[PDB]
């Protein structure tokens, strides 16, 4: 059986949502925490001064079910790095104030995206939270196996795209990753959340990955291909990555919208558990190393 | 009038259209419920009091831009990822549902209905550009041509196969959908509006995220620190000579000249300024809109 | 240390979970507003209510409750410091509250309040009263009382008995940690549901705080030196804390185990270990010594055993242990 | 850490042994009087001088100096939070100075002054400019100076250059100490007279901070980004600071190696370690990120390295240094 969560940026009514997605069979709800369009200011008047409640009550949910089946969501416009230094001030604000609302309400996992180069400043106030206060969260970066800019449609008549090999080149995000957690401190609370999309790198690049704390692998709705039924299914390349992954006992999380819209939203989970329940059974040897994968002990 | 009984504090969007009568598109962005709605105001004064409205109607998710589709329909960007189409009954007492399509993977951030106003072209925080023919109610077209978010899109005045879109990525990309390869970038600070100039067709002007506003020529810059934060719209006026109105989350608005020299300045609101539309009837009456739950109707000299 | 943390969602939700509690400030509020208000003035005269640090609101619930067993009008003001309860109290007060509420984002002691209060309500008390720094946030907010105010809690007093415990000894000996001194666990307090232990001689006042203080330049700081007579043969182990708060008039809580309010779970006494168990003969007196220190940053206890033998000063100048304000 | 700390004797005494820096102080003084005060209202026109942080007195008699050699009145206030220091100042002011003089025995963020100041006159700076809090104290000071006051000093700069040193790397390596993390001595500056060295590129501006702070709603924080060309093979092993101070107009202070002040040895460099050596091939880049962070308690500095190699940050929170407000 998989452990999968729906990854949501438009939830209207929490109580219905949670509802609806638990009944696909989903374990978690990735949800933003602050509407993902609402930003704030903390510098500037009169904006600064905006009134009513920042985002929607702790009290719409039981305890145990914020600390369960939510995983927080960093806002988009958060954006640490930037270029303007009014947008890195209010961004490392807004930051930290909605990684103190995840740490509030006792959240088990928050999402930050690794979606450029430089996020020195990101890691900056993700280690300060992590040293400041009582919680015990933990932090999965989104981190694509491809960067955007490497995956664009050649459709830019005066800026086509690369057809040359750049071996160091194509593993960039990888560099993303480990240049954050450096800056971190390798710290257990921070882990990657693995985003997967419709082309699949060369082996080198997702041989970069093995040893790396892959908390969960983000699988979008439209990396998904259609069978003879119309139900959604994976690439032979597409399940082996998810074969990979299953040995490693990640938690898939399920993006974008229904794109097989003639059939229920619950398939793109019907198929994981298929490709989860059709894998090679555990020999004599696996089912005795059940639990001590990764187990360090000391020699007899 | 058949309307919700109250309208979500902010208020994204603010079109006249040629009669007169005031489209409002607003989202709850904060408190329990983050959904959004439609309005129609023929007594544009009476906004935004609910009462008062010869329309209204509530959205399933927060309603994150809109235009007019000819005189009756309203095009919708939503954040549950869906494109709606909207029309006003016959009686125009009330906005009906046409369509509600999900095919864009994260918020619809921006709309625009090109020339003929028979197809129309969204832009998405799922880094894609689509193209939909509005009467079989589908996507013609989808391109990944960004790197990131797209902010803006921004369909030619007059050519059909012309639009603009701006990104995250740093791309300010034309676009003609006869070319094998349909986006060309032309040429700094983050591009977060647009808007083609009304009598010159080459010509087109872009707001960035450090409140500079940019006048730009295909054929061939001028530009003006206009804001001291990010600009979030830019509307010519609708006479002969065009004034242009820019809106910031600087909470401001001003009107500028051909040369981009400050000619207004209104400081009106008290939140984030998020939509201006110039009145058809009277040519120096500017309607702007913000998320302090005003609609300030403005008099330009 | 709600003043130097922001405590978390399903923390405030456990002190809500106690009725007593709230039912005797509700008591406390409905008694003063009888006191300050006549009834020939009740439709005349609104009397401006404060909640200082008003959490999810409870205090707020039950001053409108007050309010309305009283039958006398009051003008509410909510405020809080940790930015994720205004959320909460933001979120009442559009659905629920209205106009009547005024929600405040902000530390008392920062606050230019618009008017002064007739009464100002808090519960900043901690398991030793004073721990939480309840005499430092009701000083800064003085000043937007009236001068005929009332500050409910109006009194608190907390209490130390000597305690013998080997279990609560070695529970403390093994929370020693890496990158700090080697006896810093038994420099500082504990919150502990006390259970296998001996009280050895019976409770003590040690510190009170009244409010409003009224004494020119106030001083929080304090010394007081306690003799308990014991009766038996035992070894000492540390002290156990506890405390007493009048709301108002005659309306108490107390954990103190004599006094204690039936039914209150909202505070399990605190303990001060000492760093070497004490023999104690019977008939002999233990005495300690307890410090309330403090500095523009911090505020810390120091305390020591000076008969029947001498212990070293724990905490001395808050090395181990401080309560940041 | 003089705001944190009472300077000894001793080390004032240090201080005052530098005539370079107070024959500078003198006439920056001198030539602000000049263009305050013209030639026909020498005798009417007093200029309330201020001298922030006196010591035990080195710049009022610089002050005194000044007013004497450009022809112009002068009333002193020389304030100091350091008793010890007022006692030396007192004595001074009994014995010499007189009534021109007034010492203040007070924080100057603290001091209600009884009028407003033309100079506000401190030495403030430490290694790294601002790394002995003349920003946070001078702004503290600011409502008592005129609209049209002068601060001397008026501005200062901090600059970085990287290095290279496996004697000091050892040198911080063995500053381990029992009871704290085993690598808190990397993440903390020294004040340290650079020797058996190699500088890897020439010094860069960090930090820039100007006196009276113009800007409303002022941000002592700072985040900058540096890159260093680099043209030799090498190893980096932290980061020597600098400081340049304007004192007045073209009056300056400097101990950036390139436009040292001959003469002046009162600020030695600081050194910012990194935990681990990192590589560096010629004709790479060295780029390094620094952090001015602070509360409303502390200040302190966070650091690392991007490029060639990513370091960890170094000092997040001010877990292994801060400087005291
Ligand atoms: C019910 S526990 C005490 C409550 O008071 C709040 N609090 C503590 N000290 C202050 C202060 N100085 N100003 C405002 N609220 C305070 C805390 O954040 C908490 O919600
Ligand atoms: C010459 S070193 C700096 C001098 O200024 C003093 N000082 C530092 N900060 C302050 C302050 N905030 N108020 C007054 N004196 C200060 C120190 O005690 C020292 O004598």
């Amino acid at each position: 059986r998989v452990s999968s969560g729906r990854d949501l940026n438009c939830v209207p009514e929490i109580a219905d949502t949670l509802g609806a997605v638990a009944k696909q069979g989903f374990d978690f709800l990735c949800m933003p925490v602050f509407h993902p369009r609402f930003k704030r200011e903390f510098i500037q008047e009169p904006a600064k001064n905006r009134p009513g409640p920042q985002t929607r009550s702790d009290l719409l949910l039981s305890g145990r079910d914020w600390n369960t089946l939510i995983v927080g969501k960093l806002s988009p416009w958060i954006r640490p790095d930037s270029k303007v230094e009014k947008i890195r001030r209010n961004s490392e604000a807004a930051m930290l104030q909605e990684l103190n609302f995840g740490a509030y309400l006792g959240l088990p996992a928050f999402l930050l995206p690794l979606n450029q180069e430089d996020n020195t400043n990101l890691a900056r106030v993700l280690t300060n939270h992590i040293h400041t206060g009582h919680h015990s969260s933990m932090f999965w970066m989104r981190v694509p196996l491809v960067a955007p800019e490497d995956l664009r449609d050649d459709i830019i008549e005066n800026a086509p795209t690369t057809h040359t090999e750049e071996y160091s080149g194509e593993e960039k995000t990888w560099m993303w990753w480990h240049n954050f957690r450096t800056l971190c401190d390798y710290s257990k609370r921070i882990a990657v959340a693995l985003e997967i999309g419709a082309d699949l790198p060369s082996n080198h690049v997702i041989d970069r990955w093995l040893g790396e704390p892959i908390k969960a692998a983000i699988l979008p709705t439209s990396i998904f291909l259609t069978n003879k039924k119309g139900f959604p299914v994976l690439s032979k390349m597409h399940q082996r990555l998810i074969f990979r992954l299953l040995k490693l006992e990640v938690q898939f999380i399920i993006t974008g919208t229904n794109h097989h819209s003639e059939k229920e939203f619950c398939s793109y989970l019907q198929y994981l558990e298929y490709l989860s329940q059709n894998r090679p059974p555990p020999n004599a040897y696996e089912l005795f190393a059940k639990g001590y994968e990764d187990y360090l002990q000391s020699p007899l | 009038p058949n309307a919700p009984a109250c309208m979500e504090r902010q208020l994204e969007a603010a079109r006249y259209r040629s009669d007169g009568a005031l489209l409002l598109g607003a989202s709850s962005l904060s408190g329990r419920c983050w959904a959004g709605s439609l309005w129609l105001f023929k007594d544009p004064c009476a906004a935004p009091n609910e009462g008062f409205c010869s329309a209204g109607v509530q959205t399933e998710a927060g309603v994150a831009d809109l235009t007019w589709v000819g005189e009756r329909g309203i095009l919708v960007a939503s954040d549950s990822g869906a494109v709606e189409l909207w029309e006003l009954d016959e009686n125009e007492t009330l906005i009906v549902s046409k369509f509600c399509k999900y095919e864009h993977d994260d918020i619809v951030s921006t709309v625009s209905v090109l020339s003929s106003g028979t197809q129309a072209v969204s832009g998405s925080k799922d880094i894609c550009i689509k193209v939909w023919d509005l009467a079989q109610q589908v996507v013609l077209s989808s391109y990944r041509a960004h790197a990131a978010q797209v902010t803006c899109v921004a369909a030619s005045p007059h050519k059909d196969s012309v639009f603009l879109s701006c990104s995250e990525d740093n791309r300010i990309l034309l676009w003609d959908t006869r070319c094998p390869k349909p986006a060309s970038q032309i040429g700094g600070y983050l591009p977060t509006s647009l808007a083609w100039h009304p009598q010159q067709s080459e010509v087109f002007v872009f707001g960035d995220e450090n409140g500079t506003v940019s006048l730009v020529d295909t054929k061939s810059v001028l530009s003006s620190a206009v804001h001291s934060q990010c600009v979030t719209g830019l509307v010519f006026s609708p006479h002969s000579v065009p004034f242009l109105a820019s809106l910031s989350e600087d909470c401001s608005l001003a009107v500028l000249d051909s040369s981009l020299s400050e000619l207004f300045r209104s400081q009106a609101h008290r939140d984030f300024v998020r939509d201006a539309t110039w009145s058809p009837l009277n040519h120096s009456l500017l309607t702007t809109v913000g998320w302090d739950h005003q609609v300030v109707h403005h008099v330009v000299p | 240390q709600p003043l130097m943390d922001n405590l978390e969602s399903q923390t405030y939700e456990v002190f809500e979970k106690d009725p007593i509690k709230y039912s005797q400030y509700q008591q406390a509020i409905y008694k003063c507003l009888l006191d300050r208000v006549p009834e020939e003035e009740k439709d005349t005269n609104v009397q401006v209510l404060m909640v200082l640090g008003a959490g999810r609101g409870p205090l707020v619930n039950a001053s409108l409750r007050a309010a309305k067993q009283a039958d006398r009008r009051i003008k509410l003001y909510a405020v809080e410091k940790n930015p994720n309860a205004v959320v909460t109290l933001e979120n009442w007060q559009f659905e629920e509250w209205g106009s009547q509420v005024t929600v405040v984002s902000s530390d008392m002691r920062e606050w230019v309040a618009p008017e002064k209060a007739d009464i100002i309500v808090s519960e900043l008390l901690g398991s030793f009263a004073d721990n939480e720094l309840s005499p430092e946030c009701l000083d800064g907010a003085q000043h937007f009382l009236k001068d005929d105010g009332v500050s409910i809690p109006g009194e608190y007093t907390s209490f130390l008995a000597p305690i013998s415990s080997s279990k609560l000894y070695n529970e403390v000996r093994a929370c020693r940690e890496k990158d700090r001194d080697p006896e810093a666990q038994f420099e500082m307090p504990y919150v502990v549901r006390l259970h296998n232990f001996h009280q050895l001689s019976a409770p003590q006042p040690c510190f009170t705080f009244s409010h409003p203080n009224r004494d020119p330049m106030i001083d929080n700081n304090r010394y007081c030196t306690l003799e308990f007579p014991v009766e038996v043969n035992t070894v000492l182990h540390g002290f156990a804390g506890y405390f007493e708060t009048v709301l108002y008039q005659d309306i108490t809580l107390s954990i103190r185990p004599e006094t204690h309010s039936p039914g209150m779970f909202s505070w399990f006494p605190i303990l001060f270990p000492i760093k070497q168990p004490i023999t104690v003969r019977e008939g002999q007196t233990i005495c300690v010594r307890f410090w309330r220190c403090s500095n523009s940053k911090k505020v810390w206890y120091e305390w020591a055993v000076t008969a029947p033998v001498c212990s070293a000063i724990h905490n001395p100048t808050g090395r181990s242990y401080t309560i940041g304000l």
